[PDB]
């Protein structure tokens, strides 16, 4: 939490030290030389973020502050890449260096969310200064997500000529006899071969 | 959350290749975790023109293997190393855990028509022969007139083996597709 | 659309894999080194973007899913060169990283419009967290241009005083006897004499 | 949409000259595809003394080759290609066939008559002669009695090429303008 | 304005090259490499912003477009810097990508105004989507500087406090017997010399 | 505050050098290399910035203006690191630049504060055109501070929740027999063994 | 506010190790100095399971040398330069001056009685002993008849070094935690 | 606008003091001119005990050579070469006329009483001998019986040059300061 005014209070245990009565424990070995002086690099998206290592474990439980973030380094380059929003990873960032969660009013509340989770923020650490706003922010969008779960059949129809055009393209594939692509039609071929029944075209 | 180092040498993948997944995971799963419906909100979206919902849920029990009700990273590369890395029995031990409803450790004729009703749901209700409705019935007599071997109504994991080494095809299908990824 | 989970339904299809009467396809190849840890760049107005290739793959039909990206690649510097707006360029990326479009309240409807016209990115993309958003600033910037179709004279105004300063200008550039100047003005003179006609000045 | 590589091996220009026409194209017309009236809008701001719109039309019409209605970057670099990179025959059958408004294969007066008016239309309203508004009629006059050369009240191809390669301002004009850039 | 269309009129002027009567003029030379693939570099208070040299010679007139760059440049760096704000900046090279300005309303209105004086762009570019906001926060920046014209004791009372700190420095100076500092107490030493009179503490 | 005119205003002296009557003072040495070419880098969170050392040192008692700035300095890299939030830094390297500071609505006013705290800026400076709006902000922002003084109980839960799990870390710490966690426990036994008593568990 | 420089040749601390103190202290305190209130929630947080109020006045007091009220960066590092650079006599004088709260020259039982509260006041209401109430007073008792040698009721500075280093435990104390640090 | 190429060839200053100049110029004066009342805001502050105003009214004059009423960063690089980097004779000049107010080619006493007026002006109104009023009356009366040779009651530029070369301690003044800059 606060590990910049630890060795003063290390200190401060002097005026403990000579009114003890009995022994005193051995100290931590702390051979890691100190952990100064480190100054990584988190490249989130392209933007180069610099930070110490010691600001961000100062909040472990978080994917910045534990070991998820080995998953995100790259040795090649010698840093952590995170294909996610920059503006947004600034707030977190700032976290880290003060404590507080600051919530941006121009942001969409869903990226916002989005990338709180991503990182292991939970919302309820966001600052008095800012919660107010990102309450009434989400209480909107909560209320047309409701609204929507009680203009969506855009939506709906969007999504099946989405399926449609997939199956359409997969029958165009078969027809002519993106890796992606031919490697998900060869998964619907493996599922033909399963069923010993094929697709037909819907038109 | 198990690390990078622990899931290397526990999983049969590299450091690369558990990054890789690690980062696909939590594009579509930020939390980390992935519950049941967006376990299928997932899957679904491989096969526009049927249902694999009920197969979903096969696959998404089959991977919880802790039975948390969420499927992990750790779940997650658990079964893809032991069937995209483990060797044929493993692969067919995990499938024959998938039939294996109940996990007993025997096949009913009911219990392979459950995974077939789910398999042919992916197929989609317009298809080119017919939907016969009762094709997945046959499909299971098929099944265990080839895998049951004492007739006894039943399929154990000595005759699921043995009949599936006794099958070239089955064999190119494990060793190439599995295996090429 | 998502690549990540392809290879975990290609495992999965190991529950057909057994119960499958007959024989099945061939695998793909998928012999290009694949496709990973590339990381390209892409330099807009000289802000760095650092992504996937992958990623970019997810979403063919705009130019950067596309092969209309390798019109502004540069070899000399292995980057691809975008002379636009990075700002809005953000939430470009932000949806090939997650499948859907946010809209910055911030930022101009017709700055964002013509950003997203560039990059193949349709409107209807857009998530509902932002589409109201989105649909009300369109509607007044749609409002103001159709009051206008319907203050605008100082624009007439300014224009017509720039032809006039272009006439002016190639009149002085004949009678004192800027590439794009030169040019333009050797264009005019060659229509002087195609027409056999001379233009004069207009004051 | 065509891609650099086959615009490549189509057009004559080399992959930097591509790359510098696309960019600028897709400056001016983002979508990728111009229609006639922002066509015309790009067309008429290089001539601030005159009403360029008919001219442009006409070179809309000789550029959109398909008729679909939008000249799209392959139309564009394959008349540019036409224009700047041909030969000197090429460049004749393009122009000639922007003067035949009917493509049916000849020049008539009044096609002429049309082309004469487009151009003078750019002059403007207030130039150095007069607005004489016979002017076009007896360029046509000129073009016709110095082009046709049996006389039959038209133009065909191997009259307009003939009568070309026997004008030495002709050829200065073609070899220098349109090589230069 | 628009030099990417100018080889297409060129080239268009070919359906007048036939039906002229009489010769034609010497084309220009051109002979600058094309201009072409330069990708400059302006610096503006450490952020990179990249742009092609005909961009900005799209419009002369400005600081960007003409000659008066040169002022800025560096030739150890090879690079413009611009000790100015990048963010206001960011919207001053769009207008050169584009031809319009756009308003960022979240930006103050005389910051705004200042970079737009200080890079020669007059308010009146300023395109439709943007010219209402901008005029109605010109408006009451105006009232405000008018309001004052006609709370500003604090103001006052600061700067009055500010000339009695300069002035009480000098005087510290004199009696000790920071560059700047040090020029300007000179300078105040010279005028004592020319006046033969010397300053004296005001408390 | 100008030094760019301080040239000019040593110039101008020459009206009064020869009407005085008397000798002149000595004229600095100024031997600095004329603190001129410098462009130094701020490297605030991993974005540079670039500036001129003179438009630093045109405000002292600040702490880039000051020698202060020399506990951010990294002589590794050769430039000045911060651990602050880079987009109001922009607004306070603007200060230096223009000698206004403007505040921008879109950000915290907490953050805000903090960053002007940091830096040495006092609120005072911020100029007439955005000193309204920081105002009422900072009004607002008060009364939610006030009304707080005088849904807090959220808080108190989470930092009552947050020292039991301290409190329980430390006595599985002790149960089991991450550098900070193990320091703080040496100082925990420490004190321990200084009062001869034990902790326990809470539950 | 004294420079880099100055506190280099002043305090024992290196220019990194200042820069990194200086970095923690603005990091908590953005203003560069601290008052009581603030140094108290600071020095709390590393006492989660009691109240260090009290002893975290003390040490403010103790600190703050100039009585202004406030700990300035210059306070902070002279004291830490003291306690954790100095000399073992050093340290011995920084915690002597501690308990004397007066400042006279002396401790006295009631003066060492208030450290103790606040030392005992740390470790919580909730312990394994007991909270009997009146250990700070018997302690005190225990320091006393092991520091003063004269029994006058008061410990001297000298009867304080002496018996301090008549301590083999305060020795390994003193040279073990604030050297490694 | 001047160009960079050319203010080097016309002043005396190099490329990168003229960078410099610009780089300041265009920080105060963003637009690239400055107007009287914007010349006196940025002259005022280098005297903060005084009023300025008539003297930089004076300077704002003889700086402004084409009497536009605006200074450019041409009239301020022109005044500023002949001042810092001139000959003796060409800065003499240069007071001169700074001094004759009406330009007609000599300075009288009410003239060089307006300069000193102004120059006054900046010693403010609370100095140490007094506010005698006068003052500027007798400087130049002493200026005047040191400068003109002849009396005929005005001074002439060869009186002006010449006294000046006979004063040793303006030429220290003229070398010195004018020179370090
Ligand atoms: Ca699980
Ligand atoms: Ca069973
Ligand atoms: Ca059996
Ligand atoms: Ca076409
Ligand atoms: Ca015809
Ligand atoms: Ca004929
Ligand atoms: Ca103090
Ligand atoms: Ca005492
Ligand atoms: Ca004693
Ligand atoms: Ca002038
Ligand atoms: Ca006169
Ligand atoms: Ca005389
Ligand atoms: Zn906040
Ligand atoms: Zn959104
Ligand atoms: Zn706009
Ligand atoms: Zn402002």
């Amino acid at each position: 939490g606060v590990a910049a005014w630890l060795p003063f209070a290390r200190a401060a245990a002097i005026g403990w030290m000579p009114v003890a009565s009995g022994p005193m424990p051995a100290p931590p070995r702390q051979e890691r030389k100190r952990t100064q002086d480190a100054l990584i690099v988190l490249n989130v998206s392209g933007t180069r973020f610099q930070t110490w290592q010691d600001t961000l474990e100062r909040y472990p439980d978080t994917l910045l502050g534990s070991s998820e973030r080995d998953f995100f380094y790259h040795p090649e380059t010698q840093q952590y890449f995170f294909d996610r929003d920059p503006d947004i990873f600034r707030h977190i960032l700032n976290f880290y260096r003060t404590g507080k969660l600051h919530y941006p009013r121009h942001e969409c509340i869903s990226a916002y969310d989005e990338e709180l989770a991503f990182f292991g923020l939970i919302p309820e650490i966001i600052g008095d200064c800012c919660y107010e706003e990102y309450k009434d922010r989400r209480r909107e969008n909560a209320e047309r997500l409701q609204d929507d779960a009680d203009q969506k059949k855009a939506r709906l129809a969007r999504i099946r000529a989405a399926k449609s055009g997939s199956a359409n393209a997969y029958m165009q594939s078969k027809r002519n006899g993106s890796s992606f692509e031919t490697q998900h039609h060869h998964l619907l071929h493996c599922l033909e071969k399963t069923t010993n029944h094929e697709f037909v075209d819907e038109q | 959350p198990e690390g990078l180092e622990q899931l290397q040498e526990q999983t049969k993948f590299t450091r690369k290749e558990l990054q890789v997944l690690y980062r696909g995971f939590k594009n579509e799963c930020p939390s980390g975790i992935v519950n049941e419906e967006n376990f299928k909100q997932i899957y679904s979206q491989f096969f526009p023109q049927g249902d694999s919902s009920t197969y979903a849920t096969f696959l998404f029990n089959a991977f919880d293997t802790n039975h948390d009700g969420s499927v992990s990273f750790e779940d997650f590369v658990a079964g893809l190393s032991v069937i995209l890395r483990g060797t044929v029995d493993d692969r067919l031990n995990w499938a024959f855990n998938l039939y294996d409803l109940n996990k007993d450790g025997c096949i009913t004729k009911e219990e392979m028509l459950d995974i077939m009703k789910s398999i042919y749901d992916m197929m989609g209700k317009y298809t080119y022969p017919a939907l016969r409705e009762e094709a997945p019935r046959e499909h299971v007599e098929s099944f265990f007139q080839k895998m049951d071997r004492n007739k006894d109504g039943v399929v154990t994991i000595e005759e699921f083996i043995e009949s599936c080494q006794k099958d070239e095809n089955i064999m190119r299908s494990m060793q190439l597709f599995d295996n090429v990824i």
